[PDB]
């Protein structure tokens, strides 16, 4: 799958491809935090 | 004087003819007014259609003895595909005629059209001088009749698995439809049908509450519509009135009180609704079917136990089976 | 508002409670019912 | 009257932490006992069918009904 | 059936030019506002 | 500026970028990072799980197919050799998304806010025609060097996956391209409707080196062009020349794109393969026809001049031409062009004879793999028809390609819709309501 | 031995940021 | 096949009688005055 | 005295208001939706058609319904305290005592809120037309829930409070009805689309025609809650619409009048189809087109499809979908496209 | 028999259409 020295990190890369989604959410946290201008 | 161009161009963007006929009506009316013939001739004096390119007939023309209901334009055959099929690829207009020929001549000038009116509305509204997306709104039963007429043939991969153009026809389609995919359990087609279902509704008390809230200039004698003289500068109606209805019904937060906020939200809500179902039936053209559940529940013996979806499986296996006059074998098909 | 001669618990009182036991009762026992094995 | 009055009132911490998870365990021990069984008296997944009795219960009179599914139940099926 | 095609091309062709031309000319003007 | 002072609210906060550039530029090259991040991040995911002895398109992997089809990975007839050139693409790709995120969050905040004032080299502006058409020469010469690339890798890098080889696909080396500019816009000239169809229809990886030069070096010398060369005047009286054309005109591109990519990843095999991607709407169809021909031809039942319940063929029929195609609902299929099922295609349509005694091995069990694996599925992937029951789970990866593509596509379309109107609208002036005092309806003759 | 530790951390890694901007006030 | 002349009369007597009584009622009110 | 305190306590002003209708809409509201709620978390429908369909025997949320009584009850009401349970709990659950529970309850809170509209309007002062409005789902309601039951043998073919089961209603009724056919459901889907369509085009229109008195380009902040002077030139909407389709509204009164009637008058008409179906007349065949399908065996329509379709639904739907009948049909007599 | 009364209820419906375009009651500010 991954080679055997990285195998280790075989739950790093399952939680990788959400990262994405997360960059559209911060952007509401950050704009509710600062009260919505 | 001036030259014929000038003239010509702009008497086409005349905003003071009767109808507005811009740049984008010129190849509109030729396209629609053959539409319109092709259909009108069609369902009444077309000669039968082959459609299962085994010699089966069916007529749909009033005078081979069809009334209104049962009446349609039977689409093009299955030995005829994808392909371009006009009057002069054919060798004669009878055996046009006998391939589904009317159809796709009837459809193609039908699409092309309906998008030349999209580009008519937002051209009318740049003449007078108001604001754009009337036709954004416009886009949502166009990219619906799309879908039913040229998607969903490629991809079938024929023009036969149209829709035909009347009524019975068109419930044939949908029931062939909801056997072979089961569009019922698609989440989509649910949003499609909650935004038809609310449309109508907020349709419904909208009406209702504006009604409802209209200032006195009448007596009981002459209609209620006599107060408004057209053009007024008083809008006719106290929006804080219906709002304190409103507010009163549901809850005080529950009741809008822009005028701009509603008509916006008014506009918004179905016109989703329909994209979503829209592309619901686009998409099962590529056969991205609904949701299939077979035997949720079983016990420990290892038996099932029915549910709802057996049931709805179980008519869905009974449409599917009597549409394939094809053979009494087929193991994984479509297409 | 809900009334300000305040009756000890009002009106708004019983509309939350009778949508706050149920809930909790039934958001614990849905979530028991998914450790079942079946 | 606002949610940021009620969200913020020692009080409403001091009963709602103790009520609250007695619920929780009140509804969570309901069904892992499966006391939701008995008094609804629904199947478990065992007790569909029996081993002298292989089609669905059907009640086919509607004052003996009562009778009827208690001789269901009462032959273990 | 072949003199057919040629004259539906030519009807085609005829209103596709219109309309090319008819965008060509002058229309970010026709607005009642800014012209 | 970041408050209602802007005249946008909050979910129009993007558009307070009209005029900042270099807020506008780091909102940009730190958005390029995600695609590259997801890019890298997903042919990882996909390659964790990778199983390389399996085909790939029945346990679901859309990225590592790409790289198959450079010949990169891969021996001869689709297996996999060796999973290394996956996880180098995917890992640099991970690695560069960083440096593309760091110029992002440094220009969006330590930058000049303009770039007009700090530069004239990365200093413009909507309304300078000449800048707009320096930058776009640019962006075509380096879109020019990036379609020269794949003619690097088809003619001395080792070639691509040229699945039309003898016996099954292997990777060829491009020796010989077309530079033939007859056969090149010949492809442009047919008809889209089925049976001919566009550039779609192509079917030699010849064709496809061969215009990759074609169009890398139209874009090079249109590229120089627009450096050195000024709008002319009809070609500014039929535009609006506004920070939001662009974007519009450009939406208008990407929804015909996605439209021209579904198209494409649903029919083609010859740069979507078969043996990467599953087989084709037609190709299951036409497998389930041969292999069951293949079958009853066993028990010595004659086949090639046998009429049905309906007559017209029982296995074989006529096509409208008269060449022989195959019977059944398979009859309107017969514009489809398998690597696997040409061996056996006569002078005019199938061959009976070929079938009897030119059998060989690859062809057979191709079309028997291919009867069960035909594009369907559900939106919780399990394979078939409402009426079959859960026990097999399939979805082609093209239905997802096209599925996706698709609704992208019609969504850009709508959004091409609303861009252009505000452009237009707000030229004239009239984007934010109509003007009380004067209104061009009262001063217009009222019909009958 | 965890590695659950960064799925931990890595979900609270983007408000953190925002979180100590409004401590240390400014710029949000 | 068959067409049924008692249904021939229903359609033109229920398309008459509205018609013509939607005829009269407008041309009353708008052969009278101001 | 007392009275007029009783009134003056209830039909104060609340964050949200009670009213002599809130006697009624409250209890029964309350206990109907929270019948269907305990309906669709514990309880079976074994005893009745051989389903599950609840979240403790292990369905989803698109396959649960508090399902009918069974067929051997007749229209009996099943009372908790009536000779069908005595008394008893337990087997009332199980013979579908929720359904009927439910379905009474829930027609007496629409009685509720149809009352409650009525009183908030005599208080506010203003006509009330939206009561008016409210009696096409009441029309609704019992001509489908309760007269189409009452016209059959049984509950048992009245529509199961559920998702899955109300798409099986569906099935069933194209299946032996043919209920597309029939011109009072045509009626009934134009209305509604009718409904839809105006809808959209009637915002879309409104919000397309605005004044400007804002800064921004967002011209939801340039409105004030009064009506002194007007928010969107009418006489620029007609203009355009005159123009582009040919005919237009010059009369807000009418325009908002016409939003009111389509959808109510289409769901009214299709009550009256529904009723129809209760006694089983039901448009289900032209007989000249019997005839001529009889003397002439290569005459085809897509009406005879649909014949041939409803035939494929009955005979293949019945056996599990009608189990008090204890149908058997051998695999030979199913209908099958093939053999014809 | 049948067609012509359909196609009579068809052709009073367009000349509706061409009166009620071209000869309207005129809606006019006041
Ligand atoms: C692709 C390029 C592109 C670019 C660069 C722009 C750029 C812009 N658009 Mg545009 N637009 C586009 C495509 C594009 N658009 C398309 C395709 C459409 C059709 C939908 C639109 C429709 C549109 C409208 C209607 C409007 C704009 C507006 C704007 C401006 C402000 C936008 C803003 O702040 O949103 C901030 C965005 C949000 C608050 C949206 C958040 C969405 C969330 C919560 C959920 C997303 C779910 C996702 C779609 C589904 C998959 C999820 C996944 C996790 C599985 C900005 C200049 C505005 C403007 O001023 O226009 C002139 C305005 O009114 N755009
Ligand atoms: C990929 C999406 C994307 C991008 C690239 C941007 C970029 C930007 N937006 Mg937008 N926006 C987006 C989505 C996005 N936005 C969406 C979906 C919405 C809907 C809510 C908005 C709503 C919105 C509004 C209302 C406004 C902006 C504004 C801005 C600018 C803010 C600059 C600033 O001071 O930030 C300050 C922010 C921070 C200090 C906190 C966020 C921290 C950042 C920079 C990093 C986070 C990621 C990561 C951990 C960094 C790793 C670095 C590593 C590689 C070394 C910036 C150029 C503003 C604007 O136009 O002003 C002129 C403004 O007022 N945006
Ligand atoms: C692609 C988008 C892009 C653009 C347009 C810019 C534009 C700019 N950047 Mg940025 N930058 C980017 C991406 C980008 N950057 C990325 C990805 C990062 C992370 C590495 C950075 C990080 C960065 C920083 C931290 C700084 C800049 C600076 C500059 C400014 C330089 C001004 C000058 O006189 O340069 C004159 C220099 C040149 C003309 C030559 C540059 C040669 C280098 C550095 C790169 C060459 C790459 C490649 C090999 C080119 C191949 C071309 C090929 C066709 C043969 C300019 C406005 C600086 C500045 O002042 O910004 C305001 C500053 O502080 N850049
Ligand atoms: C002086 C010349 C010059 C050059 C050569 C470039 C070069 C580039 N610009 Mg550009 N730019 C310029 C001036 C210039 N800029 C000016 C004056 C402005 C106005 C401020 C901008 C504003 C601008 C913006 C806003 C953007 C670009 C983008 C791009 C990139 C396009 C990548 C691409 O097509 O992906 C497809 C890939 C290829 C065709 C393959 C490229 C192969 C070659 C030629 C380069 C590869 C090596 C190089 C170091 C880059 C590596 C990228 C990495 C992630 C792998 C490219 C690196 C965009 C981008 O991606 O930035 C992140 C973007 O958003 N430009
Ligand atoms: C792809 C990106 C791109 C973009 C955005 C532009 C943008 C532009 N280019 Mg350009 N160009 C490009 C690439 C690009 N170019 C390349 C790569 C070449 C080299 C081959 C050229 C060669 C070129 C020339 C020669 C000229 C421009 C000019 C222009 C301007 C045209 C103004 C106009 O209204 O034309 C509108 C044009 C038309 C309406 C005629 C179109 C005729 C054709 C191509 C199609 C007709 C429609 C037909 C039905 C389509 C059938 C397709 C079929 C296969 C189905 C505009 C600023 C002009 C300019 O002012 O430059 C400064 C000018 O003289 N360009
Ligand atoms: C105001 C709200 C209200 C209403 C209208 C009803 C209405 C109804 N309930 Mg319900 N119920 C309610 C509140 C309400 N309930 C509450 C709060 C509870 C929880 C305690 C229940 C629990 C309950 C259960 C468990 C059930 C019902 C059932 C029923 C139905 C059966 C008939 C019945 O009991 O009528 C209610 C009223 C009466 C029977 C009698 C009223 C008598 C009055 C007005 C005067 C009597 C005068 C005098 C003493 C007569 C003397 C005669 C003598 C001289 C011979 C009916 C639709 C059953 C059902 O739906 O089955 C399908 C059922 O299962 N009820
Ligand atoms: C050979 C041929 C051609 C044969 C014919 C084949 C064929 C199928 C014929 C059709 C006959 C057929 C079978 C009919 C069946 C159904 C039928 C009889 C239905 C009528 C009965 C019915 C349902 C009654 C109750 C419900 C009802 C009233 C429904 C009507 C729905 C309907 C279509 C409504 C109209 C919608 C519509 C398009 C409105 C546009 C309004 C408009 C001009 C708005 C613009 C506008 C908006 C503004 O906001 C403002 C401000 C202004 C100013 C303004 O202007
Ligand atoms: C009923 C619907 C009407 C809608 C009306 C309104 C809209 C339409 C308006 C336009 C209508 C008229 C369009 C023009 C019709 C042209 C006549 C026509 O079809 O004739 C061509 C038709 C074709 O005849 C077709 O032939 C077929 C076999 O090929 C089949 O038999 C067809 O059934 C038969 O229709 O022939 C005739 O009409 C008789 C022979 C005429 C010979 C003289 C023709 C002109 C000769 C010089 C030009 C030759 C051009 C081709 C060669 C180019 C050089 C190599
Ligand atoms: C502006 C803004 C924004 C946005 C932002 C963005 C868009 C950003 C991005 C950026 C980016 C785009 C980033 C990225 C990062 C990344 C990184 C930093 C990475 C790292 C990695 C590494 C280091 C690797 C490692 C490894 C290897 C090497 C191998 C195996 C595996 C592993 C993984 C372990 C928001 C809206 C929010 C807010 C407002 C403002
Ligand atoms: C062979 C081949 C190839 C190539 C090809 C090519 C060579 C291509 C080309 C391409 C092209 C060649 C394209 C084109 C396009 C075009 C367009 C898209 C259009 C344009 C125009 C326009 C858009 C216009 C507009 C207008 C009008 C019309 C009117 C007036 C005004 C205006 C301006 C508005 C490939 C690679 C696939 C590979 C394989 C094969
Ligand atoms: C039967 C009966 C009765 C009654 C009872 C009751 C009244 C009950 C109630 C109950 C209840 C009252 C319950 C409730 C429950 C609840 C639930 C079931 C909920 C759910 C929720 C959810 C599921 C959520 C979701 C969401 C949302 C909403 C938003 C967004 C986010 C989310 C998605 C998360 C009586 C005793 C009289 C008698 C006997 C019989
Ligand atoms: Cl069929
Ligand atoms: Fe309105
Ligand atoms: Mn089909």
């Amino acid at each position: 799958k991954l080679p055997e020295a990285y195998a280790i990190f075989d739950p790093l890369v399952d939680v990788l491809p959400v990262i994405p989604v997360l960059f559209l959410a911060l952007a509401f946290v950050w704009q509710a935090a600062v009260g919505f201008r | 004087s001036a030259n014929l161009w000038e003239r010509f161009c702009n008497w086409v963007t005349s905003t003071d003819n009767r109808l507005y006929v811009g740049w984008f009506g010129v190849i509109m009316i030729p396209t629609l007014l053959a539409a319109t013939i092709c259909f009108v001739i069609a369902f009444i004096a077309a000669p039968p259609v082959d459609i299962d390119g085994i010699r089966e007939p069916v007529s749909g023309s009033l005078l081979y003895g069809n009334n209104i209901i049962t009446g349609a334009v039977v689409p093009s055959s299955n030995a005829i595909g994808l392909h371009f099929y006009p009057i002069w690829e054919a060798a004669s207009l009878d055996e046009w005629l006998y391939n589904g020929g009317p159809y796709q001549l009837i459809i193609f000038h039908f699409l092309l059209g309906a998008s030349c009116y999209m580009g008519r509305q937002w051209e009318l509204s740049y003449r007078l001088g108001m604001r754009p997306w009337i036709c954004v709104a416009y886009s949502a039963p166009l990219a619906s009749a799309f879908a039913v007429f040229l998607i969903y043939p490629i991809g079938q991969g024929s023009f036969s698995d149209g829709m035909p153009l009347g009524i019975s026809g068109t419930f044939n389609f949908m029931i062939v439809f909801q056997a072979e995919h089961n569009i019922l359990m698609h989440p989509f087609h649910q949003l499609g049908v909650a935004g038809v279902f609310g449309g109508a509704l907020f349709c419904a008390m909208h009406g209702s509450l504006v009604t409802s809230s209209l200032i006195r200039e009448t007596t009981e004698t002459e209609s209620a519509n006599y107060g408004y003289k057209f053009g007024q500068e008083e809008e006719t109606y106290n929006i804080v009135a219906a709002h304190g209805y409103f507010g009163r019904l549901i809850f005080q937060y529950a009741s809008f009180n822009n005028s701009r906020s509603l008509h916006f939200f008014l506009a918004a809500w179905p016109v989703v609704g329909v994209w979503f179902t829209a592309l619901g039936i686009s998409t099962m053209a590529f056969n991205l079917n609904g949701f299939n559940f077979n035997h949720s529940v079983i016990d420990a013996k290892g038996n099932v136990i029915n549910t709802w979806a057996d049931i709805i499986n179980r008519a869905n296996l009974g449409m599917e089976v009597m549409h394939e006059r094809n053979a009494h074998n087929f193991p994984l098909d479509l297409a | 508002q809900e009334p300000v001669s305040y009756p000890i618990f009002t009106v708004r009182w019983v509309a939350v409670h009778t949508l706050a036991v149920p809930t909790i009762f039934f958001l614990g026992a849905i979530a028991a019912m998914q450790f079942i094995q079946r | 009257r606002p949610f940021s009055d009620i969200i913020t009132s020692v009080r409403y911490w001091v009963i709602h932490s103790i009520t609250i998870p007695a619920l929780f365990i009140a509804g969570w021990l309901f069904v892992s006992t499966g006391l939701a069984y008995d008094v609804f008296g629904t199947p478990r997944p065992d007790s569909y069918y029996a081993q002298e009795q292989r089609s669905i219960p059907l009640v086919t009179d509607r004052f003996e009904a009562k009778q009827q599914v208690e001789t269901f139940l009462e032959q273990l099926k | 059936m072949e003199t057919l095609k040629i004259t539906v091309y030519i009807v085609v062709t005829f209103f596709v030019l219109l309309f090319v031309f008819g965008f060509l000319s002058g229309d970010p003007a026709r607005n009642p506002k800014r012209k | 500026r970041d408050q209602e002072s802007s005249g946008f609210a909050w979910w129009a906060g993007n558009a307070r970028l009209i005029n900042l550039s270099g807020k506008l530029l780091g909102a940009h090259v730190a958005h390029a990072g995600l695609i590259v991040f997801w890019a890298g991040a997903m042919t990882l995911f996909e390659l964790a799980h990778f199983i390389p002895e399996k085909p790939m398109y029945e346990q679901g992997l859309i990225l590592i197919p790409h790289i198959a089809t450079l010949g990169w990975g891969v021996g001869p007839g689709g297996e996999v050799v060796d999973t290394f050139p996956f996880f180098v693409v995917g890992v640099v790709h991970l690695i560069s998304s960083a440096v593309l995120g760091f110029g992002g969050v440094y220009h969006a905040i330590r930058g000049p806010e303009t770039l007009e004032e700090y530069s004239s080299f990365f200093g413009y502006d909507w309304k300078d025609k000449n800048k707009m058409t320096t930058i776009l020469g640019f962006h075509l010469i380096v879109l020019g060097i990036g379609a020269l690339l794949l003619v690097a890798k088809a003619m001395f890098f080792g070639g691509l996956y040229d699945t039309w080889a003898p016996g099954g696909g292997d990777v060829r080396v491009i020796t010989n391209p077309t530079l033939d500019p007859r056969v090149i816009f010949g492809y442009l000239l047919k008809s889209p409707f089925g049976g001919e169809g566009w550039i779609v229809s192509v079917n030699n990886l010849e064709d496809v080196v061969g215009g990759h030069i074609w169009i890398g070096l139209i874009c090079i010398a249109g590229g120089i062009w627009h450096i050195l060369t000024t709008p002319f005047g009809w070609a500014r009286r039929a535009f609006i020349w506004s920070g939001e054309a662009y974007l519009s005109y450009s939406l208008g591109a990407l929804s015909m794109m996605g439209f021209i990519a579904t198209c494409f990843v649903w029919f083609n095999n010859t740069v979507y393969p078969s043996e990467f991607y599953g087989p084709t709407g037609p190709e299951a169809s036409q497998a389930q026809a041969m292999t069951f021909l293949i079958r009853d031809q066993k028990l010595g039942a004659n086949v090639g001049s046998a009429q049905g319940p309906t007559g017209l063929g029982k296995y074989l029929m006529r096509s409208p031409t008269g060449e022989i195609i195959f019977g059944g609902e398979t009859m309107r299929f017969w514009d489809f062009r398998g690597p696997w099922l040409e061996p056996l295609r006569g002078p005019n349509g199938l061959d009976l004879n070929k079938i009897k005694n030119d059998i060989q091995p690859w062809q057979e069990r191709r079309a028997a793999e291919y009867m069960t694996h035909a594009p369907l599925g559900s939106l919780n992937s399990v394979g078939g028809v409402a009426t079959e029951i859960n026990s097999v789970n399939f979805v082609s990866p093209r239905s997802w390609l096209a599925t996706s593509h698709f609704v992208l596509a019609f969504f850009f379309l709508v959004g091409h819709l609303w861009h252009a109107g505000r452009a237009r609208a707000a030229a004239a002036g009239f984007e934010k309501g109509i003007d009380r005092e004067s209104e061009p309806v009262l001063s217009m003759p009222s019909l009958d | 031995i965890a590695q659950l530790t960064m799925i931990a951390m890595i979900g609270i890694a983007g408000p953190m940021i925002i979180f100590l901007l409004a401590v240390r006030r400014g710029n949000l | 096949m068959e067409v049924n002349q008692l249904g021939l009369i229903a359609t033109a007597l229920f398309v008459l009688v509205p018609s013509v009584f939607l005829i009269i009622l407008y041309v009353q009110t708008e052969s009278q005055q101001k | 005295g007392w009275f007029d305190i009783l009134d003056d306590w209830l039909k104060r002003d609340r964050f949200v208001f009670v009213g002599w209708s809130g006697i009624l809409l409250f209890p029964c509201a309350y206990l109907a939706l929270g019948g269907w709620l305990t309906g669709t978390t514990f309880v079976t429908s074994w005893y009745t058609h051989g389903l599950a369909s609840s979240y403790l025997e292990g369905c989803n949320f698109l396959t649960v319904a508090v399902s009918t009584p069974a067929n051997s009850m007749g229209h009996s009401l099943l009372l908790l305290w009536g000779p069908e349970a005595q008394g008893d709990f337990t087997r009332w659950c199980q013979l579908g005592g929720l359904w009927t529970f439910i379905a009474l309850h829930g027609a007496f809170g629409l009685i509720g809120f149809m009352l409650r509209q009525f009183e908030i309007a005599r208080l506010v002062g203003v006509r009330p037309y939206n009561a008016i409005a409210f009696s096409a789902p009441i029309a609704v309601f019992v001509s489908v829930f309760l007269i189409y039951p009452l016209g059959q043998s049984s509950w048992f073919f009245a529509p199961s409070f559920g998702v899955a089961a109300i798409f099986r209603f569906l099935l069933f009724f194209q299946g032996f009805h043919n209920w597309t056919l029939n011109p009072f459901h045509m009626m009934g889907v134009a209305g509604v689309l009718g409904g839809a369509l105006l809808c959209a085009i009637h915002g879309a229109t409104v919000e397309n025609t605005l004044f400007q008195d804002g800064e921004g380009a967002s011209t939801f902040r340039a409105f004030n809650p009064t009506q002194a002077e007007e928010t969107y030139s009418m006489v620029t909407a007609n203009r355009f619409w005159s123009q582009i389709f040919g005919i237009a509204f010059s009369n807000k009164r009418w325009l908002h009048f016409f939003m009111l009637f389509v959808p109510v008058t289409g769901l009214w008409m299709s009550a009256i189809g529904v009723v129809g179906l209760a006694l089983n007349l039901r448009s289900y065949d032209f007989i000249s087109q019997e005839i001529r399908a009889a003397e002439d065996p290569e005459f085809e329509t897509f009406y005879t499809k649909n014949l041939l379709l409803n035939e494929g639904i009955r005979a293949w739907m019945a056996p599990q979908d009608q189990p008090h009948e204890n149908f058997v049909f051998p695999e030979e007599v199913l209908p099958r496209g093939n053999a014809l | 028999m049948e067609t012509i009364t359909y196609v009579f209820i068809f052709a009073c419906i367009i000349a509706l259409f061409f009166f009620a375009i071209f000869f309207r009651e005129p809606p006019r500010i006041t």
